[PDB]
């Protein structure tokens, strides 16, 4: 339940 | 293809989409891309960049 700073990548 | 995300570099707008360069964490420089804003996750990591 703790976040992480994420993103997909293309 | 999902990744954890340690910077947000540098801000685009092309073809009306924004874009965010991104230092993915863990990887090297070589390896940034641009990104729309529609696949970040990181909504901190561009707050740090606005400021």
């Amino acid at each position: 339940a703790r976040t992480k700073q994420t993103a997909r990548k293309s | 293809e999902e990744y954890v995300v340690e910077k947000v570099l540098d801000r685009r707008v092309v073809k009306g989409q924004v874009e965010y360069l991104l230092k993915w964490k863990g990887f090297s420089e070589e390896h940034n891309t641009w990104e729309p804003e529609k696949n970040l996750d990181c909504p901190e990591l561009i707050s740090e960049f606005m400021k």
